């Protein structure tokens, strides 16, 4: 960015957020979402939508 | 009845070695299914 602010925002469809190649669910990590040992969320896998079909 | 007296000083669990290896490194993911059978494909892919 040449503009004078460098943050953007991306809109996130939710049919993204999943497991990893589609695993089954473990413990701390249930569709997509990392858990710890609470109930709180580290971090999400996303992964990336091909409209050519893969 | 009997008058002897013991003290216990040392308990051990001997634990014979294991690692499951070929799980760690190769089978990394789990597909609980609950059909009767499972189907695996292949594909030939040679073109000429």
């Amino acid at each position: 960015s040449s503009r004078l602010f460098r943050t953007q925002f991306r809109m996130v469809s939710p049919k993204r957020i999943s497991n990893p190649n589609n695993t089954g669910d473990s413990r701390n990590c249930r569709a997509g979402v990392q858990i710890n040992d609470s109930g709180a969320a580290l971090g999400y896998y996303v992964s990336e939508d091909g409209y050519p079909g893969w | 009845s009997m008058y002897t007296t013991a003290q216990l000083l040392a308990a051990n669990e001997q634990k014979f070695k294991f690692d499951p290896l070929f799980l760690r490194l190769f089978f990394r993911e789990s597909y609980p299914f609950t059909t009767e059978k499972v189907y695996l494909s292949q594909i030939p892919g040679l073109v000429n």
